[PDB]
RNA sequence: UUGACCUCAAAUCAGGUAGGAGUACCCGCUGAACUUAAGCAUAUCAAUAAGCGGAGGAAAAGAAACCAACCGGGAUUGCCUUAGUAACGGCGAGUGAAGCGGCAAAAGCUCAAAUUUGAAAUCUGGUACCUUCGGUGCCCGAGUUGUAAUUUGGAGAGGGCAACUUUGGGGCCGUUCCUUGUCUAUGUUCCUUGGAACAGGACGUCAUAGAGGGUGAGAAUCCCGUGUGGCGAGGAGUGCGGUUCUUUGUAAAGUGCCUUCGAAGAGUCGAGUUGUUUGGGAAUGCAGCUCUAAGUGGGUGGUAAAUUCCAUCUAAAGCUAAAUA
RNA sequence: AAUGAAAGUGAACGUAGGUUGGGGCCUCGCAAGAGGUGCACAAUCGACCGAUCCUGAUGUCUUCGGAUGGAUUUGAGUAAG
RNA sequence: UUGAAGACAUUGUCAGGUGGGGAGUUUGGCUGGGGCGGCACAUCUGUUAAACGAUAACGCAGAUGUCCUAAGGGGGGCUCA
């Protein structure tokens, strides 16, 4: 069972793998279900649209915090800074969050600005008569997109202190490395007196 | 904080606006209250010591309060709730007297 | 498919290519990897060199986007230049209108130094350089802006 | 002696409820060996088959004692990825997850711990009446060893001050949704063969209908249907569109400022040890036994320990559509 | 984009090197040839990156930093994808 | 209710012993069948071996699992049966 020059495998199909095959020979039939329902529920819902409204927020992790993308739901400070309580921002499209914490002004001031976007670009109808026709637009998602925040310009003057980025990281790797030892030797010292 | 803006090194990220955002009350889950305080006291005085608190309070009067934590770690089983143990009876002691 | 196979031309051949004398039976062998130190040492020994045994130290709960950090040399970096505005930064070589060039949002973690960049000053912002790659983007009157 | 109370009984007492079936999928318990390792015991097959208990149209899970270490994310589930990877392993054979990212679906919440104390404000039953999935009187009873209102950590409560905003419950008629009924084109014209024309040839016709089936052989046009559209009947349900009756408001809810407070689940958590299990490695979860906490506490932060910090949640009580099977 | 157990570091001395071959093309020859240029590919000597072993400059949280230069060592590398 | 018994015993968890009563499994190879014997199973010298190298048999005659701070290294003087 070992022969010629092949890569080592590892099929793992030791177990009563036929049992539990799943083909997904449902995938066309699936979608033309999921349509029906985005549909149907656009009916029983309409004139509003199929989503709430989702602020934006940095994603976690050094491999993606260079992105923004929805969240779950705007902040409570969030919301009370737009003009707004949680109990009625639920019922007006606004999906709410009691969980996620403001500590970056540039994505709290983003988040603010949806809510007052949103606040403009729709019309709630009073709970009794009058309703006029409105007509259903069905995403808040492409209403209100996401957009990445601008860094820098595009060009600009150079300006070179002749510091060496290359000897800037290499000293703050150092530092990092060795502060519990200077600390303890700066203490060691100072004791002995 | 105040992060340094680079990559590497001790307080490593990109400079932010900060917020400070308002503090969480789930955060002073189990702080003291006056109603518990005093309901607390009341019921050790009702039902006074446990036998290895007992135990305790005898081994810091005699072999001292090394000796104790190392029983109460055996008894409690964290040296952390050892060592507050420890002091809790260190002040019935000092109570009594 | 089926009619392109060997198994149609033995048809009529009586041992289906397998041999009289030696045949096709079971698992000759065993089964998988088996005899890998015993009746199949000589392969694992001249193919998988390395393959029995521990070299190297534990790491229990790696998360690998600890370790993203994809690597871009001065050779492609004009390619993050979109292809319209390259040509006219190239023949305006200038201290006062050098191009950024945001190598993170490009997605990339370091710029390393392998081949070279024209004479044209560039400003690089990237989490990491080599130092060869700051030398050569300085000598085009560049510089490195380390961000994160 | 008479009457309570507590606890425990009896009745063919009044009214109910469980069992058994099915069992594809679902929640648990219990639990193999064949097999693989070219032998075999740990391992693997498998946390599978068989056995047992328990559900539903789904179940379960679920609004963090979460993930992280970022410029941080934010209930659960599922798909694509992560990845045949980190890790486990006679480090052999073999095994093997998670975080982030893209998507489908999206929905949030309830108790306990509080003096109504100027009024047990609460509730089962019986009985009479009524507009009966229920309502109103009246009467026994339950209940202070605590039933309502009020609050659930995102908070919130008690005082004090100041302001403006917003509301309920019926029928009736359309639409909706399901179940049904009915009506809605055009050759059976001629010749040949044949028992039979539905075959061949000729000349037409309808076509939003030339799907399919039947009829004495290959039939759009003989029949039923098909296509398009119309007209009925019967429910279900306010989902929501109109109309009509009653306007709940001395009520209820929301909001700013000041001030005093802020109750938050124990034989649990955690520890030791034993067994089992996991990718989880000085111990992933589960269980037995022994020990057994705290309140600026407690849990987690994937290498044991002491010391010092920091970050992050808030366990030991509970409900919940959809995406999934 | 490699390499290293890892922390990490990370690919041009030069016309992206020299030498020997090398199809085809170019020039001169009636032609034989002679000369030039030589891609792929082969052999060989170098250089570059990582590991290992040495060396240890200017500097300086006086123990950090690690320039420069080496080595019968090593890699599943670079050297117009 | 009446005798006994009494914080002992019993029961629970862990620990040491005992335990073919029972469970699971194993119990090399070569070989003039197999077994007994031997080792031709890792090896070394001479021969078989056919004057390069290779070369079989349970062919022939033997050896190995050690021994040595000198019995290793260098130099000097000397010469053995
Ligand atoms: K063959
Ligand atoms: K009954
Ligand atoms: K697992
Ligand atoms: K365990
Ligand atoms: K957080
Ligand atoms: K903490
Ligand atoms: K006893
Ligand atoms: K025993
Ligand atoms: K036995
Ligand atoms: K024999
Ligand atoms: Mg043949
Ligand atoms: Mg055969
Ligand atoms: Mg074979
Ligand atoms: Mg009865
Ligand atoms: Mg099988
Ligand atoms: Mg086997
Ligand atoms: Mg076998
Ligand atoms: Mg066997
Ligand atoms: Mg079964
Ligand atoms: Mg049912
Ligand atoms: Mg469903
Ligand atoms: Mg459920
Ligand atoms: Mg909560
Ligand atoms: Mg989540
Ligand atoms: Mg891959
Ligand atoms: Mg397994
Ligand atoms: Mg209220
Ligand atoms: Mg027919
Ligand atoms: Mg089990
Ligand atoms: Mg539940
Ligand atoms: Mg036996
Ligand atoms: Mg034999
Ligand atoms: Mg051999
Ligand atoms: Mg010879
Ligand atoms: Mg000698």
């Amino acid at each position: 069972a070992i022969s010629k020059n092949l890569p080592i495998l590892k099929n793992h199909f030791r177990k009563h793998w036929q049992e539990r095959v799943k083909v997904h020979f449902d995938q066309a039939g699936k979608k033309v279900s999921r349509r029906n329902a985005r549909a149907t529920r656009a009916a029983k819902i309409a004139p509003r649209p199929l989503d709430l409204l989702r602020p934006v927020v940095r994603a976690p992790t050094v491999k993606y915090n260079r992105k923004v993308r929805a969240g779950r739901g705007f902040t409570l400070a969030e919301v009370k800074a737009a003009g707004l309580t949680a109990a009625y921002a639920r019922t007006i499209g606004i999906a709410v969050d009691h969980r996620r914490q403001n500590r970056n002004q540039e994505i709290f001031d983003a988040n603010v600005q949806r809510l007052k976007e949103y606040q403009s670009k729709i019309i709630v109808f009073p709970r009794n008569g009058k309703a006029p026709e409105a007509e259903q637009v069905l995403s808040a998602a492409a209403t209100f997109p996401i957009a990445q925040p601008a860094t820098d310009v595009e060009a600009r003057a150079v300006q070179d202190n002749g510091e060496s980025a290359f000897r800037t990281l290499r000293l703050a790797r150092s530092e990092k490395k060795f502060r519990g030892i200077r600390e303890k030797r700066a203490r060691e010292k100072a004791e002995a007196e | 904080t105040v992060k340094t803006g680079i990559a590497i090194g001790l307080n490593k990220g990109k400079k932010v606006t900060s917020m400070t955002p308002a503090p969480k009350i789930s955060y002073k889950k189990g702080a003291a209250s006056n109603r518990t305080k005093f309901v607390r006291s009341l019921v050790r005085e009702i039902a006074g010591l446990s036998p290895y608190e007992r135990r305790l309070i005898d081994l810091i009067r005699n072999s001292g309060e090394k000796r104790a934590r190392k029983v109460a770690k055996k008894r409690l089983g964290s040296f952390t709730r050892a060592k507050a143990k420890v002091e809790e009876m260190n002040n019935i002691i000092a109570a009594s007297r | 498919p089926s009619r392109f196979t060997k198994t149609r031309k033995h048809r009529g051949h009586v041992s289906a290519g397998k041999g009289r004398i030696g045949k096709h039976r079971k698992h000759p062998g065993g089964r998988g990897m088996a005899g890998g130190q015993h009746h199949h040492r000589i392969n694992m020994d001249k193919y998988h060199p390395g393959y029995f045994g521990k070299v190297g130290m534990r790491y229990f709960h790696k998360q690998q986007a600890h370790f993203w950090k994809p690597v871009l040399n001065l050779d492609k970096l004009w390619t993050l230049i979109p292809e319209d505005k390259r040509d006219q930064y190239l023949k305006s070589a200038s201290k006062e209108t050098a191009p950024v060039i945001d190598t993170l949002a490009a997605g990339y973690g370091k710029i390393l130094g392998k081949g070279r960049i024209p004479n044209v000053p560039v400003i690089v912002k990237a989490r990491f350089v080599s130092k060869l790659a700051e030398e050569k983007i300085r000598a085009a009157g560049g510089v490195v802006e380390l961000i994160a």
